[PDB]
C-alpha cells in the first residue's frame, strides 16, 4: 500500500530562473510595469498553492523549504555553539554560575559600542545572554569549549547535509504526491522513530553523560577536574562509583529488576535544591518513559502490513446522532490539502510553545535557569509571543483553506459544513462572551481605579475591599501541593514548588520559584487574559468562518482570501477579508500576550523572586506589590511600567544601553506603524505622482511606476511594524529590567 | 532471565496469550493456515511483552 | 584551436562541457561549476590562467630554487616567507609603488590586448619594432620569444601551450602548498620535504 | 536642545502643511481621482480599483494632518 | 554564468553587496579616524 | 522459485531475474515504481553485492589475526581483534609503519581512483577503456554489467563459460556475501556489548554453551 514513489530529475539545477524574477506566478513572470511588482514578488514568493494547481510540486515545494529552513536552524545553532565555544565566558560559567552573567557574544570596538561588552563575570566582557544556553549546556554535561566547538562544526555539517536534502528531494529526486500522502506511515516514524528514539537517544545522553557530569560539578567539582564524558562508556568504574546500579548492567533492566535503577532513575519530583533546576534523575526517567510511549504510540497506524490503523477507518467511525455523517471526508481534506494541515499543527505547536513557557518557570528544568531571572523571563516571554503568532497563523490557513482548497463537491465534510451552517451563533456568543469578560475583567480595573481615584479604598475589587479570590485555583494549587501521599505516592514531594503548601528552594542569594499565591489581583488578571485569548479567538474564528460568505459578501471566495474590500458599498466593506481579520488578531494577540507577560513579570517580581538572605527573610525585587497595585490600572502605569523602565532609561552610558535604545526605537517603529495602519494608499499615491512631476521635471523618471504601496500591504506593513515595535519595547524593558536588577 | 522464576514464567504466559489471542481469533505472508504473518506475530508478542511487563511490576510493587 | 572530441578528460566517463570544444590548449573538460560557460568569460579566464600560471612559475621557482640551493647547494637567502620583512635599498611601500607603476604598464598593455585582439603590438616610441602574436596571451615579440620557438604548426604550438599551463597548474598548487605548509608547519618547504623523505609516515599535515 | 527641537517644530509645520495645502490642491482632482470634486470634499474612497484608493479626499488629508498636528503641538 | 551574474546584478544581492563594501568602507574609517566632530584639514 | 518471507507486492518485479533472489522484500525499496536516486533495484542489487563483497573481506580479515593469530602462525602483537588494530583509538591504537591517518589518505587516494572508475562504469559502461589509463585500461571494460565485469583484472580464469555456471556462482556469491555481511553485524555489536574480539566471544561459547549467549551476557562490558 505505502511505498517510495519518487520522481527523478523533475526540475533542473540553474541559475537561468534566478535571472529571472517573478519566474513562479504568471502575472509577475512578464516584468515590472510597476513598483507594487516587487511587493507581489516576495508576497507571492511562498504562496505556492497560487504558483501550480496540483498537489505534487507543492509538497515538493515545501518539502524542499523545510530542508532549507532546518538548514537555516542547524546553522543557526551552530553559531549558538560556536559563539558559546570562542566568544563566551561558559568555561568560567560552570566554576560561579550563581555570580557570572552568560554571556555569548562580544561587539566589535569601533564607534564606543565595546561599552556594550560589559562586567558580565569571569573575566569576560560581553553581552549578557539571555537565552539559556548556558543552562542546557550543564544540563548537557559539556564543560568544555572544545565540545561547543565540536557541536557547532557537527551542525554546520548537518546543515549543510539539510541544503543537499532540499536540492536532492526537489530537483534530483522529488517524491510525489504517493508519498507525502502516506500519513498514516509519517506519523508512524514521526511518533515512533523522530520523537520516541529521539527522546530515547537524549535520556541515554542524560544517563551516560549530563547525570554523571552533573553529579560531580553539583558537588563543587572544577570543570577541569571532572572526567570527560566517554571515560563512563569506555571505564565503568567512574560511573558506577556514583551510581552502583551501572555494574550490573542491563540484567536489572531485561529482566525487569527495574526496582535496582532508581539511583539514576527517580521519581523525586520537585527542584535539586543545589541549583534550582528539576533533578536529571527525573529527567533521564522521564525521557525514557516518553520513548516508550511515543514507540508504542507509532506502531498504530497501518502502513502496509495487516495491522494498525487506518485513519479513514478511524474518522468515519465517529458519526454523531443529531452531528450528521461526523468526521468522514477529513483524511481528504487534511491530505489533499497543506493549508488545513499547516493550520492544525501551527495551533498545537504555538499553544504547545506557550505550554512550554508555563511548565518552564514553575519546574525549572536545567540548572541555574530559575536564578538566572532573564534566563526565565525571557523565555516565557518568548514562547508566548511564538505562540500567539502560530496561533494567528493557524487561523490564517485556515482561512486560506476555507477560499482555497475547501470543496463541498469533490473534498466534502459534515462537521465543517454544520460549523459554517450556525458561524453566526458562533460569532454572536463569542461577541457576547467577549463583552461579558471585558467588561467584568477591565471594568472592575476601571472600578477599583475610580474607587481608589475618589478615596474610597473599601470598595474595590482587592485581597482588602471586596474578595474575589481564585477559589477553583485555589482548591488544584491545595490539592497539587498536598499530592504527594495519597493521590500520588513515591514521589517524595510535590511535581512542582508554585502551589501555596511547597517550600523554597534557596539558591545562593536567590529565591528561585517558592509557593506563587493566588489572590484577587490574579482572578482579576486571568479573567483579561480569558477575554484577551477570547477576542482574539472572535476575530480569528470570525475571519475563518466568514472567509467564504457573509450576509454583506456572499461571494467573498471569489474575491481570495488576501483582498482589501469590495468598496465603500454597503456603507463601507473594508476588512472583510480573512486576511484582515487576522491583522486585526495580530494586535489582539499583541495585547494579549502582552498583558500575560506583564502579569509574570509583576507576579514573579513581586511574589516569587528576589534574594533570601542566610537568616531566611526572602525580599522581593518589587516588594510584593502585585496583589495591591495589579487591581488597578494606575498601578501598571505606575509600579510596573514608570517604576520597573528606571532601569531601561538610566541604562544610558551603560552595558545595558542598547536596550534603552532599541526601547526608543522600538517605540518609532510602533508609532511609525500607525502611519501606516491609520492612513490610506490614495493619498500616498497622490503624493508620489506628486514627487514623480517632480522627477520627470530632472528626466529621473524610474521606468518601475513609484506606486503607493497596496491597501493590504499597507496594513501589513503597519500590523508588522506595530508589532515589532511594542514587542521590541517590552523586550528591551524586560531584559534591562531583570538583568539590572537582576 | 533467569527462566523457571516467577518473572519469566509470567511473561511467557502473557507472550503465549497473546499469541493464541491473535493465531485463533485475530486480537509475513501466507505462511500459516490461519493467516498469521511475522507482523502478526511480531505485534502480538510486542504487546504480550507489555502486559507482562506490566503485570510482573505491579505485583511486584504490590503484592510478590 | 582544433577540437578533440575524444580527447583524455579530468574525470573519464564523464561528458565534458559543450563551452569546452577541446580546442585549447589543454582543455581536459574539467568546468563542473560553469565559471566558464559564456564564450566571453571564457577568453578571460584563460588568459587568467595563462598568466596565474606564469607568475605561479616565476613565484616557484624563487621559492624553491632560493630553498633548494640554500639546504644543500649551500647559499644564504633568508627565506620565502619573511622575505618581505628584510630591508633592501629601498622603503616597502616606494618599491612596492614603483613595482605598480611598472608592472601595471604592462598589465594595461594586456588588458588592451584582451579586450581589442591586436591593438598593442606597436612600440609606443619605436613603431617599427612589433610583436608577432596574433593568439590572445601569447605574444610573439622580441622580448618575449626572441628564439623564435612560439610560432610553428597549430598542433605543435598547441601542444606547447598544454605544456606550459601544465606546468603552471601544478606550479599554483606547489606555491599555495608551501603557503600552507610555512603556515601549519613552521619550517621552509624543502625542509618538509626532507622530513616527509625521512619518515614519510609521521611527517605528514597529521600532528594528532 | 532648542534648535533641535525647532527644527522638530518646522518639520512638524512643514508637513501639517504638506498634508493640507497636497488635499487641498488635490481636492478637485489627481490622476489617481481627477473628478473628485464631483464626490464632494468628504467621501470615503473610490474603491479598490486602480490599486486603491483609501483617505484619498481632502478630508483625509486633513485628517493625517491633525494626527500630524497633534504631534507638532505635542 | 551569465544567469549567476545576471542574479548577482539582481537589486537586493547588488544593494547588500554594494552596502556591505560601503559599510566595511566606513567602519574602518572610523576605525582609522574615529570619534570625528570638525574636519580639521585647512581648518 | 524460491519464495521465503516474499510479499505480494514484492514479487511482482522480483522476477528471478537478479542473482540469488528470494523475494524478501518486505519493506519495498526495490519496487521500480518511480524510485530515482540511489534507491532503485539495479543500484541496490549493485550496493548488495558490493557490501557483500567487501563484508567478506572484513569477516576473512577482521578475524584472521585471531582464528590464525592463536594458533601461532602470526606474532602476538599484529593478532589484535578487528576493534583494537587501530580503527577505533579509543580502544587501541597499533603503531604500523605510518600514522594512523596517513594510511587513511592513502585509503582514500586508491580507492578514489578504484572507486570512481567504477561509478563511472556504472554511470555509462561503455567507458574505462576509451581513456588511456597507463595501459591497462584495456580489461577494465565491464564488459556487460557493472557488478559483473568479468576483465581479465578482475575474473582473469574464466569460471562464466556457461550460464548456468555463472548463475550459480554468482547465487553463490551473494549468498557468501549476505553471511558476511551478517557476520560484520554480529561482530559490531559482539564488540560493542562484550568488548572482546569474535573469536574469543566464540571460544568462550565453545568453551560453555549455557552461560556464554546473547542472553547470559546482555549485561556489557
Ligand atoms: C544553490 C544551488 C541551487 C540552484 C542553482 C537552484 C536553482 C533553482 N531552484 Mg532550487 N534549491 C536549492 C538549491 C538550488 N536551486 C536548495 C539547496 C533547496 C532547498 C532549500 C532548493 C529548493 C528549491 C525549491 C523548493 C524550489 C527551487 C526552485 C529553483 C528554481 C528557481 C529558484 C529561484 O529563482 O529562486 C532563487 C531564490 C533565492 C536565490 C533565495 C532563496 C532563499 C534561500 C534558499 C535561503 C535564504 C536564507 C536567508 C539567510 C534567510 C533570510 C534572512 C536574511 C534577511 C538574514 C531554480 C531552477 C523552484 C522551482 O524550480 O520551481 C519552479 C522551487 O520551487 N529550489
Ligand atoms: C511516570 C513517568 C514519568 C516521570 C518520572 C516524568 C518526570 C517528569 N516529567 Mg513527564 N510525562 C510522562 C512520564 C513521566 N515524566 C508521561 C507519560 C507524560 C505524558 C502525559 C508526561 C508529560 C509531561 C509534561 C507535559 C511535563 C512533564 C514534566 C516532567 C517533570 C516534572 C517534575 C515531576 O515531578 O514530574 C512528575 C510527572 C508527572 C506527575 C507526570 C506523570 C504522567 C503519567 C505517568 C501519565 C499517565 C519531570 C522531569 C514537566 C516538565 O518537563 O517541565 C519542565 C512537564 O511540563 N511530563
Ligand atoms: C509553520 C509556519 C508557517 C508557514 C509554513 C507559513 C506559510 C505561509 N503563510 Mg503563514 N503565518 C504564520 C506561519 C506560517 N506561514 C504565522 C506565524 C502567521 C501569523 C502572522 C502567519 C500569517 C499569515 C498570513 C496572514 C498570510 C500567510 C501566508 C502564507 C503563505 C505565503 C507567505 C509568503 O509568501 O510570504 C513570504 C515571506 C514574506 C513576505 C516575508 C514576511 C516579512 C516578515 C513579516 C518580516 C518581519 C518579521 C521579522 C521577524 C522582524 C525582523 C525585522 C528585521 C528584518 C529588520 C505561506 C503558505 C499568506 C498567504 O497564504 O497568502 C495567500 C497570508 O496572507 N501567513
Ligand atoms: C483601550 C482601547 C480599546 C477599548 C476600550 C476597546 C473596546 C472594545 N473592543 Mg476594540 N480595539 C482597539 C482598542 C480598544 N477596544 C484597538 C486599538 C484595536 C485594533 C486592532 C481594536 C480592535 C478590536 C476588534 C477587532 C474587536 C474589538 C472588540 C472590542 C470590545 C471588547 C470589550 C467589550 O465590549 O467589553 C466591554 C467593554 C470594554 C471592556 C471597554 C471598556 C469600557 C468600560 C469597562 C466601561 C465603560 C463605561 C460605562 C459603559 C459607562 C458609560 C457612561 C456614559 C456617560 C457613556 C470593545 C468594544 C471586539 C468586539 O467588538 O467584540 C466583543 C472585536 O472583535 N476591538
Ligand atoms: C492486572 C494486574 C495488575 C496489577 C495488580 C497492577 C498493579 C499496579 N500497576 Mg500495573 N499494569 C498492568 C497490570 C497490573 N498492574 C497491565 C496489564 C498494564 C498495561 C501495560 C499495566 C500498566 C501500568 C502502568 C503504566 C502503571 C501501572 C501502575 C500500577 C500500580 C498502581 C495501580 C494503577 O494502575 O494505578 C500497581 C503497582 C502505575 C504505577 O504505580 O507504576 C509504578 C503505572 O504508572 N501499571
Ligand atoms: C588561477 C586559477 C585558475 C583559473 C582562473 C583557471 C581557468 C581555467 N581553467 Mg584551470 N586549473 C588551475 C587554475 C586555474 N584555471 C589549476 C591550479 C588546476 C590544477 C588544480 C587547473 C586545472 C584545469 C583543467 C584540468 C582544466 C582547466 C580549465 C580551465 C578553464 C575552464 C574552467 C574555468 O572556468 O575556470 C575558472 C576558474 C576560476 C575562476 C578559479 C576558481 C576560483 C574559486 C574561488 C576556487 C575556490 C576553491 C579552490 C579549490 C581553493 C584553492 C585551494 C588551493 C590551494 C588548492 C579556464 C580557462 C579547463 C580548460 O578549458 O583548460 C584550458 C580544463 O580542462 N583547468
Ligand atoms: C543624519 C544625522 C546624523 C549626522 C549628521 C551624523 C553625523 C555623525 N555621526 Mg552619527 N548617527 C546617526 C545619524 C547622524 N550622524 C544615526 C541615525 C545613528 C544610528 C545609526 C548614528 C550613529 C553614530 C555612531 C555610533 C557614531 C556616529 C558618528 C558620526 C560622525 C561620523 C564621522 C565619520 O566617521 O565620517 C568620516 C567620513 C566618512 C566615513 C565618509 C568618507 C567618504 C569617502 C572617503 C569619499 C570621500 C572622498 C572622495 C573621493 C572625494 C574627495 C575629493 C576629491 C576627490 C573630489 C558624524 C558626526 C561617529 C562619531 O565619531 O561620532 C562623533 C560614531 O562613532 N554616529
Ligand atoms: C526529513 C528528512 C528526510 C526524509 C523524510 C527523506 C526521505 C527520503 N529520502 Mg532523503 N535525505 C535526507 C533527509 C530525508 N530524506 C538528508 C538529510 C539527506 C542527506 C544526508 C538525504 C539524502 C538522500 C539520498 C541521497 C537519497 C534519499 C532518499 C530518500 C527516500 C527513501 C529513503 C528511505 O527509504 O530510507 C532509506 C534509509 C536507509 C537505507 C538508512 C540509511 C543509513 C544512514 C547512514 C543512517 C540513517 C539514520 C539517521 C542518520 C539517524 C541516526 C543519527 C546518527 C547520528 C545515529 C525518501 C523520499 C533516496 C531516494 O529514493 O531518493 C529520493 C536517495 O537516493 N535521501
Ligand atoms: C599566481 C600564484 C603565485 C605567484 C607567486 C609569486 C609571484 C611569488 C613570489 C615570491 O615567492 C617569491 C618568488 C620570493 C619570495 O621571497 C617572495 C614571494 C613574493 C612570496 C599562485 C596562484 C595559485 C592559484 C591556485 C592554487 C588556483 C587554484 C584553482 C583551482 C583549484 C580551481 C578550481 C576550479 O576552477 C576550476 C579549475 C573549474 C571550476 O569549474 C571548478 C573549480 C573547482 C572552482
Ligand atoms: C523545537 C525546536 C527547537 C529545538 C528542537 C530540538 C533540540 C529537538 C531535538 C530533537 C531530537 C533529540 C531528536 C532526535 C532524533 C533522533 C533520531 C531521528 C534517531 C534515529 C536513530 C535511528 C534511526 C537508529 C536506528 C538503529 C540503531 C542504530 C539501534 C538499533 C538498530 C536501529 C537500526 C533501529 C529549536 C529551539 C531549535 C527551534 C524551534 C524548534
Ligand atoms: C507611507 C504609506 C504608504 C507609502 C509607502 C511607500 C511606498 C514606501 C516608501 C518606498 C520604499 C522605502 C522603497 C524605496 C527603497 C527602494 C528599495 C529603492 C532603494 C533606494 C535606496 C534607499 C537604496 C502607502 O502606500 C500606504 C498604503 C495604505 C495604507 C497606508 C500607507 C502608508 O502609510
Amino acid at each position: 500500500e505505502v511505498k517510495i514513489l519518487v520522481d527523478r530529475d523533475p526540475i533542473k539545477t540553474s541559475f537561468e530562473e534566478w535571472a529571472k524574477p517573478g519566474h513562479f506566478s504568471r502575472t509577475i513572470a512578464k516584468g515590472p510595469d510597476t513598483t507594487t511588482w516587487i511587493w507581489n514578488l516576495h508576497a507571492d514568493a511562498h504562496d505556492f498553492d497560487s504558483h501550480t494547481s496540483d498537489l505534487e510540486e507543492i509538497s515538493r515545494k515545501v518539502f524542499s523549504a523545510h530542508f532549507g529552513q532546518l538548514s537555516i536552524i542547524f546553522l543557526w545553532l551552530s553559531g549558538m555553539y560556536f559563539h558559546g565555544a570562542r566568544f563566551s565566558n561558559y568555561e568560567a560559567w560552570l566554576s560561579d554560575p550563581t555570580h557570572i552573567g552568560p554571556s555569548a557574544q562580544v561587539v566589535w570596538p569601533i564607534v564606543g559600542q565595546e561599552i556594550l561588552n560589559g562586567d558580565v563575570g569571569g573575566g569576560f566582557r560581553g553581552i549578557q545572554i539571555t537565552s539559556g544556553f548556558f543552562q542546557i549546556w550543564r544540563a548537557s554535561g559539556i564543560t568544555s569549549e572544545l565540545q561547543l566547538y565540536c557541536t557547532a562544526i557537527g551542525a554546520l555539517v548537518f546543515a549543510a547535509l539539510m541544503l543537499f536534502a532540499g536540492w536532492f528531494h526537489y530537483h534530483k529526486a522529488a517524491p510525489k504526491l504517493a508519498w507525502f500522502q502516506d500519513v498514516e506511515s509519517m506519523l508512524n516514524h514521526h511518533l515512533a522513530g523522530l520523537l520516541g528514539l529521539g527522546s530515547l537517544s537524549w535520556a541515554g545522553h542524560q544517563v551516560h553523560v549530563s547525570l554523571p557530569i552533573n553529579q560531580f560539578l553539583n558537588a563543587g567539582v572544577d570543570p577541569k577536574e571532572i572526567p570527560l564524558p566517554h571515560e563512563f562508556i569506555l571505564n565503568r568504574d567512574l560511573l558506577a562509583q556514583l551510581y552502583p546500579s551501572f555494574a550490573e548492567g542491563a540484567t536489572p533492566f531485561f529482566t525487569l529488576n527495574w526496582s535496582k535503577y532508581s539511583e539514576f532513575l527517580t521519581f523525586r519530583g520537585g527542584l535539586d535544591p543545589v541549583t534550582g533546576g528539576l533533578w536529571l534523575t527525573d529527567i533521564a526517567h522521564h525521557h525514557l518513559a516518553i520513548a516508550i510511549l511515543f514507540l508504542i504510540a507509532g506502531h498504530m497506524y497501518r502502513t502496509n502490513w495487516g495491522i494498525g490503523h487506518g485513519i479513514k477507518d478511524i474518522l468515519e467511525a465517529h458519526k454523531g446522532p443529531f452531528t450528521g455523517q461526523g468526521h468522514k471526508g477529513l483524511y481528504e481534506i487534511l491530505t489533499t490539502s497543506w493549508h488545513a494541515q499547516l493550520s492544525l499543527n501551527l495551533a498545537m505547536l504555538g499553544s504547545l510553545t506557550i505550554i512550554v513557557a508555563h511548565h518552564m518557570y514553575s519546574m525549572p528544568p536545567y540548572p541555574y535557569l530559575a536564578t538566572d531571572y532573564a534566563t526565565q523571563l525571557s523565555l516565557f516571554t518568548h514562547h508566548m509571543w511564538i505562540g500567539g503568532f502560530l496561533i494567528v497563523g493557524a487561523a490564517a490557513h485556515a482561512a486560506i483553506f476555507m477560499v482555497r482548497d475547501y470543496d463541498p463537491t469533490n473534498r466534502y465534510n459534515d462537521l465543517l459544513d454544520r460549523v459554517l451552517r450556525h458561524r453566526d451563533a458562533i460569532i454572536s456568543h463569542l461577541n457576547w462572551v467577549c463583552i461579558f469578560l471585558g467588561f467584568h475583567s477591565f471594568g472592575l480595573y476601571i472600578h477599583n481605579d475610580t474607587m481608589s481615584a475618589l478615596g474610597r479604598p473599601q470598595d474595590m475589587f482587592s485581597d482588602t475591599a471586596i474578595q474575589l479570590q481564585p477559589v477553583f485555583a485555589q482548591w488544584i494549587q491545595n490539592t497539587h501541593a498536598l499530592a504527594p501521599g495519597v493521590t500520588a505516592p513515591g514521589e517524595t514531594a510535590s511535581t512542582s514548588l508554585t502551589w501555596g503548601g511547597g517550600e523554597l528552594v534557596a539558591v545562593g542569594g536567590k529565591v528561585a520559584l517558592l509557593p506563587i499565591p493566588l489572590g484577587t489581583a490574579d482572578f482579576l488578571v486571568h479573567h483579561i487574559h480569558a477575554f484577551t485569548i477570547h477576542v482574539t479567538v472572535l476575530i480569528l474564528l470570525k475571519g475563518v468562518l466568514f472567509a467564504r460568505s457573509s450576509r454583506l459578501i456572499p461571494d467573498k471566495a471569489n474575491l481570495g482570501f488576501r483582498f482589501p474590500c469590495d468598496g465603500p458599498g454597503r456603507g463601507g466593506t473594508c476588512q472583510v477579508s480573512a486576511w484582515d481579520h487576522v491583522f486585526l488578531g495580530l494586535f489582539w494577540m499583541y495585547n494579549a500576550i502582552s498583558v500575560v507577560i506583564f502579569h509574570f513579570s509583576w507576579k514573579m517580581q513581586s511574589d516569587v523572586w528576589g534574594s533570601i538572605s542566610d537568616q531566611g527573610v526572602v525580599t522581593h525585587i518589587t516588594g510584593g506589590n502585585f496583589a495591591q497595585s495589579s487591581i488597578t490600572i494606575n498601578g501598571w502605569l505606575r509600579d510596573f511600567l514608570w517604576a520597573q523602565a528606571s532601569q531601561v532609561i538610566q541604562s544610558y552610558g551603560s552595558s545595558l544601553s542598547a536596550y534603552g535604545l532599541f526601547f526608543l526605537g522600538a517605540h518609532f517603529v510602533w508609532a511609525f506603524s500607525l502611519m501606516f495602519l491609520f492612513s490610506g494608499r490614495g493619498y500616498w499615491q497622490e503624493l508620489i505622482e506628486s514627487i514623480v512631476w517632480a522627477h520627470n521635471k530632472l528626466k529621473v523618471a524610474p521606468a518601475t511606476q513609484p506606486r503607493a504601496l497596496s491597501i493590504i500591504q499597507g496594513r501589513a506593513v503597519g500590523v508588522t511594524h506595530y508589532l515589532l515595535g511594542g514587542i521590541a519595547t517590552t523586550w528591551a524593558f524586560f531584559l534591562a529590567r531583570i538583568i539590572a536588577v537582576g | 532471565d533467569f527462566i523457571g522464576s516467577s518473572t519469566n514464567l509470567i511473561m511467557v504466559t502473557s507472550t503465549t496469550l497473546m499469541l493464541f489471542a491473535g493465531r485463533f481469533g485475530l486480537a509475513l505472508q501466507t505462511g500459516d493456515p490461519a493467516g498469521f504473518t511475522l507482523a502478526d506475530t511480531l505485534a502480538c508478542g510486542t504487546v504480550g511483552h507489555i502486559i507482562g511487563v506490566g503485570v510482573v511490576l505491579g505485583l511486584k510493587n504490590i503484592g510478590a | 584551436v582544433a577540437a578533440d572530441p575524444d580527447r583524455p578528460i579530468w574525470f573519464p566517463g564523464s561528458t565534458p562541457p559543450e563551452w569546452l570544444d577541446g580546442s585549447l590548449p589543454g582543455d581536459f573538460g574539467f568546468d563542473p561549476l560553469g565559471l566558464s560557460s559564456d564564450p566571453d568569460s571564457l577568453k578571460w579566464n584563460v588568459q587568467a590562467e595563462i598568466v596565474h600560471c606564469r607568475w605561479a612559475m616565476l613565484g616557484a621557482a624563487g621559492i624553491f630554487i632560493p630553498e633548494f640551493l640554500t639546504k644543500i647547494g649551500i647559499l644564504n637567502t633568508p627565506s620565502w616567507y619573511t622575505a618581505g620583512e628584510q630591508e633592501y635599498f629601498t622603503d616597502k611601500t616606494t618599491l612596492f609603488v614603483v613595482e605598480l607603476i611598472l608592472i601595471g604598464w604592462a598589465e594595461g598593455r594586456r588588458w588592451a590586448d584582451i579586450i581589442k585582439p591586436g591593438s598593442v603590438n606597436t612600440d609606443p616610441v619605436f613603431p617599427n619594432n612589433k610583436l608577432t602574436g596574433t593568439d590572445v596571451g601569447y605574444p610573439g615579440g622580441l622580448w618575449f620569444d626572441p628564439l623564435g620557438w612560439g610560432s610553428g604548426s597549430p598542433a605543435k604550438l598547441k601542444e606547447l601551450r598544454t605544456k606550459e599551463i601544465k606546468n603552471g597548474r601544478l606550479a599554483m598548487l606547489a606555491v599555495m602548498g608551501a603557503w600552507f605548509q610555512h603556515i601549519y608547519t613552521g619550517t621552509g618547504p624543502i625542509d618538509n620535504l626532507f622530513a616527509h623523505l625521512a619518515d614519510p609516515g609521521h611527517a605528514t599535515i597529521f600532528a594528532a | 536642545g532648542d534648535f533641535l527641537v525647532h527644527h522638530a517644530i518646522a518639520l512638524g509645520l512643514h508637513t501639517t502643511t504638506l498634508i493640507l495645502v497636497k488635499g487641498a490642491l488635490d481636492a478637485r482632482g489627481s490622476k489617481l481621482m481627477p473628478d473628485k470634486k464631483d464626490f464632494g470634499y468628504s467621501f470615503p474612497c473610490d474603491g479598490p480599483g486602480r490599486g486603491g484608493t483609501c483617505d484619498i479626499s481632502a478630508w483625509d488629508a486633513f485628517y493625517l494632518a491633525v494626527f500630524w498636528m497633534l504631534n507638532t503641538i505635542g | 554564468m551569465r544567469d549567476l551574474k545576471t542574479y548577482l546584478s539582481v537589486a537586493p544581492v547588488l544593494s547588500t553587496l554594494w552596502f556591505g563594501s560601503l559599510a566595511g568602507l566606513l567602519i574602518e574609517i572610523n576605525r582609522l579616524f574615529p570619534d570625528a566632530l570638525t574636519f580639521p584639514f585647512f581648518s | 522459485r524460491p519464495l521465503w518471507f516474499a510479499s505480494s507486492q514484492s514479487l511482482s518485479y522480483l522476477d528471478g531475474s537478479l542473482p540469488g533472489d528470494y523475494g524478501f522484500d518486505p519493506l519495498g525499496l526495490s519496487d521500480p515504481e518511480g524510485t530515482g536516486g540511489f534507491i532503485e533495484p539495479r543500484w541496490l542489487a549493485y550496493g548488495e553485492i558490493i557490501n557483500g563483497r567487501f563484508a567478506m573481506l572484513g569477516a576473512a580479515g577482521a578475524i584472521a589475526p585471531e582464528i590464525l593469530g592463536k594458533a601461532g602462525l602470526i606474532p602476538a602483537e599484529t593478532a589484535l581483534p578487528w576493534f583494537q588494530t587501530g580503527v577505533i583509538p579509543p580502544a587501541g591504537t597499533y603503531t604500523y609503519w605510518a600514522d594512523n591517518y596517513t594510511l587513511f589518505v592513502l585509503e582514500m587516494a586508491l580507492m578514489g581512483f578504484a572507486e570512481h572508475r567504477r561509478l563511472q562504469d556504472w554511470y555509462n559502461p561503455g567507458s574505462m577503456g576509451k581513456q588511456y589509463f597507463l595501459g591497462l585500461e584495456k580489461g577494465l571494460a565491464g564488459s556487460g554489467n557493472p557488478a559483473y565485469p568479468g576483465g581479465p583484472f578482475f575474473n582473469p580464469l574464466g569460471f562464466g563459460k556457461d550460464e548456468k555456471s555463472l548463475k550459480e556462482l554468482k547465487l553463490k556469491e551473494v549468498k557468501n556475501g549476505r553471511l558476511a555481511m551478517l557476520a560484520i553485524l554480529g561482530y559490531f555489536i559482539q564488540g560493542l556489548v562484550t568488548g572482546v574480539g569474535p573469536y574469543q566471544n566464540l571460544l568462550d561459547h565453545l568453551a560453555d554453551p549455557v552461560n556464554n549467549n546473547v542472553l547470559t551476557s546482555l549485561k556489557f562490558h
